[PDB]
């Protein structure tokens, strides 16, 4: 739950500056 | 999936940009 | 919700809240 | 775009849902 | 409470609109 | 302890986003 | 501590550091 | 207000934390 | 492990706020 | 450490303020 | 990687991200 | 500075790996 949900919070933020213009998927259902 | 990979064991940025585009 | 300018990280994040278990897609500059 | 849209305007909640899955 | 309610079960942000003013 | 102080950094920033002007009162003590 | 403008949620977060376990409150534009 | 304090002006840890109730 | 990296990425935010121009040294290895 | 000391224990910003410089 | 400014929290963060088990120093201003 | 390198300016990667340990 939490855990995982704080966990993708800075997930995503680390893949909008690896990632860049390129962009990314997040998605995992 | 990145979920799984990432929050259990540290993820680097070369291991990030996997999950890219 | 905030009416304000959303950019870069604060972007993905409110994207991030926004959607949930749904989630999304970010493609930046289009 | 959600950047052109969002970013260099302002985006309501619906419009920021509109990227989403 | 918030702490309680969110950080144990992922809440939304319509469960977080609850907290609000 | 910690695990509810770095969960309340992503609940206030959560919750700034939603309540905008509004604006919210974060305490619990 | 910073000599900076603190906007947004870099306002927020500031402040719930800044707080603590007493807490606050946060209104946005007044 | 904070905004217009430490927003559109720069704000110390004192003045900042007469934000905190 | 990722606890303690997602905890780091909170660490390093409060001390750029604390520190301020000061600076700060983040490692421990 | 730092990782030790606040990530077990809530640090506060004084207690964060000795990892500076 | 971004073709972006990286200010304030945004660098530390990168800086964080960027560098891993190594480390960093952020000096800011210099 | 990797202030005046990389906020006022644009930073890559290794620009921005100048500054790891
Ligand atoms: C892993 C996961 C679950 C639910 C939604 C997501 O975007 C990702
Ligand atoms: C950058 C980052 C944040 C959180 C978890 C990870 O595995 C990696
Ligand atoms: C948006 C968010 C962050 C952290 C915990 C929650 O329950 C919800
Ligand atoms: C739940 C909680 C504890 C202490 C301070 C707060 O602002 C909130
Ligand atoms: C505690 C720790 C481990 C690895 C790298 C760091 O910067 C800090
Ligand atoms: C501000 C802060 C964040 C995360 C852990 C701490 O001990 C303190
Ligand atoms: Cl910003
Ligand atoms: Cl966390
Ligand atoms: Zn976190
Ligand atoms: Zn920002």
């Amino acid at each position: 739950f939490v855990n995982q949900h704080l966990c993708g919070s800075h997930l995503v933020e680390a893949l909008y500056l690896v990632c860049g213009e390129r962009g990314f998927f997040y998605t995992d259902k | 999936g990145i979920v799984e990979q990432c929050c259990t064991s540290i993820c680097s940025l070369y291991q990030l940009e996997n999950y890219c585009n």
